[PDB]
RNA sequence: GAUGGGGAAGCUCCGUUUCAAAGGCCUGAUUUUAUGCAGGCCACCAUCGAAAGGGAAUCCGGUUAAGAUUCCGGAACCUGG
RNA sequence: GCUUGUGACGGCCCGUGAAAAUCCACAGGAAGGAAUAGUUUUCAUGCCAGGUCGUACUGAUAACCGCAGCAGGUCUCCAAG
């Protein structure tokens, strides 16, 4: 699964929530891995991979709206795109995904 | 010479306004 | 005797259709050059309501391909369009929900709407609310389509006839019922003429067929033939059978 | 990684300029006391250039080439950057954190940029750049 | 206290015809008829009343200066400025789409050829 | 072709009436089985409908000119 | 507390009508009171005006859908059908 | 409700953009010099139909036997040039 | 408190609740242009003009219609303790 390395990280690492967030991390470049819902909008989709080209980041689809994005990552609210600043015990930068 | 710059136009099926063409086969006498 | 109703009602006086409120004739794109070789796109910008008609209506714009112009077109609308949404209109277009085919480009089993019966009249077949076609074959020689209609008929269309693809938005509307007068007259009001009706067995021998007598009763029977001569045709026109279709009155 | 540098060409895309490209001169990533958000130091375009053909005689080809600068202070949150740069050292000791005050002084810089735009202009360098964004 | 009449010839109680009570100088109650209240101007894409101009009736709108109708930005007394930063990313977006069909478009063809 | 026209117009009701036929059959099997029960299985089918019913950008040189 | 025991927001048409046609209504009106999730944003803002159209109040978007529910079952078999004719003719 | 057309022995009937060669702006160029062509347009087809619908702009004080948001005194505004 | 204007909400529909004249803005970049000047009368001040027809009074147990100075009929605004 995904989820499971999403919950090793989230327990055992550094993140952030959203979508100011997340550029402003990808703007000073600290940022590893960006997740993006199925149902984001497409500008902003298309908008976030521009930003993910100037700062050489890896992007991932999450297969889910933000709802289920946002249980996935353990919140009780919707999350339409995560950052991962740095992952512990986790393996999600250097799997597969 | 060098600030003008060549642009083709792109009249297609979809693309571009078309340009005005001879019709005088289609004319309403 | 003198001029019955149902006579009345073709002088088109006060039986003529109550259009203000309505938004526009609801029919495809002129027949032209892109949608004749290849495809044209527009987008939905509002879909909205239309007075007495089931079905919401669609505004589609376009683009004028010989003129630096917009065009507004209205459609009625399927289930499943939303506004910001591209309409893709002509031969090459795909099969998606919403676009614009020709009958030839379609496979078996397909479901249309809003369907040409000849070729570029904009529109005839499966327009109210919940209705669809069915394609039931093809013929590659002699450019011809098979086609089922909401009716249960069969029919054959060219080839060159288009259609929406999807079923019309709307269905399920006559589920309810009415439960009041009120709400009957305020259906029709914006309609037309014709409610409440009054039984032609409650009237007088001068004003229908089946007026006059103590026991309200219809004389003979209500069966009339074909050949009448318009101030007869009063009860069933030229049926073929009488009964239930059902045949147990309990399923 | 850290990619927002001088010499990196943005797209303002909120507050008067918004449409107009942009040259980024001198990064903030932190913030004086005055701006204490991230913001940069820029240079642009209001005017552009309107096309030139073989039809136009030399008077009207030299009017229809002039630039308009200006020379702003910006958040990164309402710039928007490309892939495209250019060379920014000629205006580079000109367009400083006291330039943008005692007018005179951005008077002085609005100058040196219109000269150094128009010549780039000259000998077809950076025509995505000199070009408009058709929104 | 004292009653007052319709200062016009319309007897009837219509949209335009809408009255309210002053005291003038003479001490006493006059009716006095108001015009029909303004709307604002509304975002050509958005919906919504666009901030900084001015509400008027619409023949009202050649009395005054311009700077009364503009807001100092592209599409200034038009669009919303949410709306206007939309259309901005999203032209630089599809531009830029292009140019990576352009690319993979030439990529197929020059595999093809060999 | 003399037998064309009645044929097409047989064939053309009897499609006809069994699209009736099968129309009628499906709202009386609707009106009935929700005319006839009470307010207890009423209140139960409705709740249970109301239950459950690659940047691609990346093939883009940088630092162009 | 509980105010009807079982007829609910048919209350307002008191004794006439009939009670099967009351207990016929009472489910489409339920339903086409609800409120369902918007697709395209994540809330569950869809409302019904004008049967047909149903609005999200976030993102201001409508969609054309059914009379009493936002998408109806034929519907759904139909968006299935084409989805399988189209994936079957493009392969 | 005319016109273009089409009916009717005819008084007249249909129809309202129709199966019609259906009309204007101006740039021209400017100097028999005043305005012929202009060199680009021109998709709409007359007209009538609301003293309660839509709609540019005015208030106060005084004054008569009988008039006034109209006269007189003062103070405003709108359109066109 | 009473009458009234207005704002933000909420309920209802197999009912979702006019049109045109008219005015403004935006995109566009034609064309003209600053050096002894062009643009401005969308900034301020100053100048001139605003034609035709209606306008008194009743609006009802006496000014309207019912043969009448007829206990009938005939649309609406203001509203003290
Ligand atoms: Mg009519
Ligand atoms: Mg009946
Ligand atoms: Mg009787
Ligand atoms: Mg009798
Ligand atoms: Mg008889
Ligand atoms: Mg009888
Ligand atoms: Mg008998
Ligand atoms: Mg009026
Ligand atoms: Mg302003
Ligand atoms: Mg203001
Ligand atoms: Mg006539
Ligand atoms: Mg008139
Ligand atoms: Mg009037
Ligand atoms: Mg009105
Ligand atoms: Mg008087
Ligand atoms: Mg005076
Ligand atoms: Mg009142
Ligand atoms: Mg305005
Ligand atoms: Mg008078
Ligand atoms: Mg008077
Ligand atoms: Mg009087
Ligand atoms: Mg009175
Ligand atoms: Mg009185
Ligand atoms: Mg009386
Ligand atoms: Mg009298
Ligand atoms: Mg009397």
């Amino acid at each position: 699964s995904i989820n499971q390395k999403l919950a090793l990280v989230i327990k055992s690492g550094k993140y952030t929530l959203g979508y100011k967030s997340t550029v402003k991390s990808l703007r000073q470049g600290k940022s590893k891995l960006i997740i993006i819902a199925a149902n984001t909008p497409v500008l902003r989709k298309s908008e976030l991979e521009y930003y993910a080209m100037l700062s050489k980041t890896k992007v991932y689809y999450f297969q889910g709206g933000n709802n289920e994005l946002g249980t996935a990552v353990g919140k009780l609210f919707r999350v339409g795109v995560v950052s991962i600043l740095e992952a512990g015990d986790s393996d999600i930068l250097t799997t597969l995904a | 010479n060098p600030l003008t710059h060549s642009t083709p136009k792109n009249f297609g099926i979809g693309q571009a306004v078309q340009p005005k063409r001879n019709l005088s086969r289609y004319v309403k006498w | 005797g003198r001029v019955i109703r149902n006579q009345r009602k073709g002088a088109g006086s006060i039986f003529t259709s109550h259009t203000r409120l309505r938004q526009g004739a609801a029919k495809l794109r002129t027949l032209d050059y892109a949608e004749r070789h290849g495809y044209i796109r527009g987008i939905v910008k509002q879909i909205v309501h239309d007075s007495g008609r089931g079905a919401p209506l669609a505004k589609v714009v376009f683009r004028d391909p010989y003129k630096y112009r917009l065009r507004e077109e209205i459609f009625i609308a399927n289930e499943g369009v939303h506004t910001g949404q591209f309409i893709y209109a002509g031969k090459k277009a795909s099969l998606n929900v919403g676009n614009v085919l020709p009958l030839g480009s379609v496979p078996e089993g397909t479901i249309v709407s809003n369907v040409e019966e000849k070729p570029g009249d904009r529109g005839a077949l499966a327009r109210a609310s919940g209705n669809y076609v069915i394609i039931i074959g093809h013929n590659p020689d002699e450019n011809k389509t098979r086609v089922r209609l909401p009716s249960g008929a069969k029919k054959v269309i060219s080839s060159d006839a288009r259609g929406v693809i999807g079923v019309i938005a709307g269905g399920g509307r006559v589920d309810k019922p009415l439960l009041k007068a009120g709400r009957a007259f305020h259906k029709y009001r914006l309609k037309r003429n014709s409610w409440p009706k009054t039984r032609g067995v409650a009237m007088n021998p001068v004003d229908h067929p089946h007026g006059g007598g103590n026991h309200q009763h219809i004389g003979k029977a209500s069966t009339i033939s074909r050949g009448a001569v318009s101030g007869q045709k009063a009860g069933l026109i030229a049926a073929r059978r009488t009964g239930l279709l059902r045949g147990s009155q309990k399923t | 990684a850290k990619f927002l540098k001088a010499g990196k060409v943005a797209v303002v895309v909120r507050g008067r300029y918004a449409g107009k490209k942009v040259v980024i001169v001198k990064p903030h990533d932190e913030g004086s006391k005055s701006h204490p958000f991230g913001h940069a130091l820029v240079a642009g375009i209001e005017r552009y250039p309107l096309k030139v053909t073989k039809k136009h005689g030399a008077k009207k080809v030299a009017k229809r080439t002039k630039i308009k600068p200006f020379i702003k202070v910006v958040n990164y949150n309402h710039l928007l950057p490309t892939r495209y740069t250019l060379d920014v050292e000629a205006f580079k000791s000109v367009v400083s954190t006291e330039t943008f005050e005692q007018p005179s002084q951005r008077e002085e810089a609005k100058k040196v940029v219109k000269k150094a735009f128009e010549e780039r202009h000259q000998a077809g360098k950076n025509q995505w750049f000199f070009s408009k964004l058709r929104f | 206290a004292q009653r007052v009449t319709f200062r016009r010839r319309n007897p009837y109680n219509t949209r335009s015809n809408k009255i309210k009570v002053v005291k003038t100088p003479g001490g006493i109650l006059r009716a006095q008829h108001v015009k029909k209240l303004a709307t604002r101007p509304k975002c050509g894409d958005c919906g919504s009343a666009l901030q900084g101009i001015s509400t008027l009736r619409p023949r009202q709108y050649a009395t005054v200066s311009k700077t009364h109708k503009t807001v100092s930005r592209a599409y200034g007394g038009s669009r919303c400025a949410n709306c206007v930063k939309e259309r901005i990313i999203r032209a630089f977006l599809i531009e830029e789409q292009k140019i990576v069909k352009k690319v993979v478009k030439e990529q197929t063809e020059a595999a093809k050829k060999s | 072709s003399m037998d064309r026209d009645r044929l097409v117009k047989a064939l053309n009701f009897t499609n006809r009436l069994d699209g009736k036929i099968a129309k009628s059959i499906s709202r009386a099997k609707y009106i009935q089985n929700t005319r006839k029960a009470g307010w207890d299985s009423t209140n139960e089918t409705i709740k249970k409908e109301l239950a459950f019913l690659t940047n691609r950008f990346g093939v883009l040189p940088d630092d162009v000119e | 507390a509980k105010r009807t025991k079982k007829v609910g927001i048919t209350g307002k048409y008191g004794v006439r009508y009939g009670s099967s046609l009351r207990r016929q209504v009472k489910k489409l009106e339920i339903q086409q009171h609800a409120r369902y999730d918007c697709s395209f944003c994540g809330k569950k803002t869809v409302k019904r005006g004008a049967a047909g159209i149903w609005t999200c109040s976030c993102c201001k978007k409508t969609v054309a859908g059914g009379a009493y529910t936002v998408s109806t079952a034929a519907a759904a078999t139909v968006r299935s059908t084409i989805r399988r004719l189209r994936e079957m003719v493009e392969a």
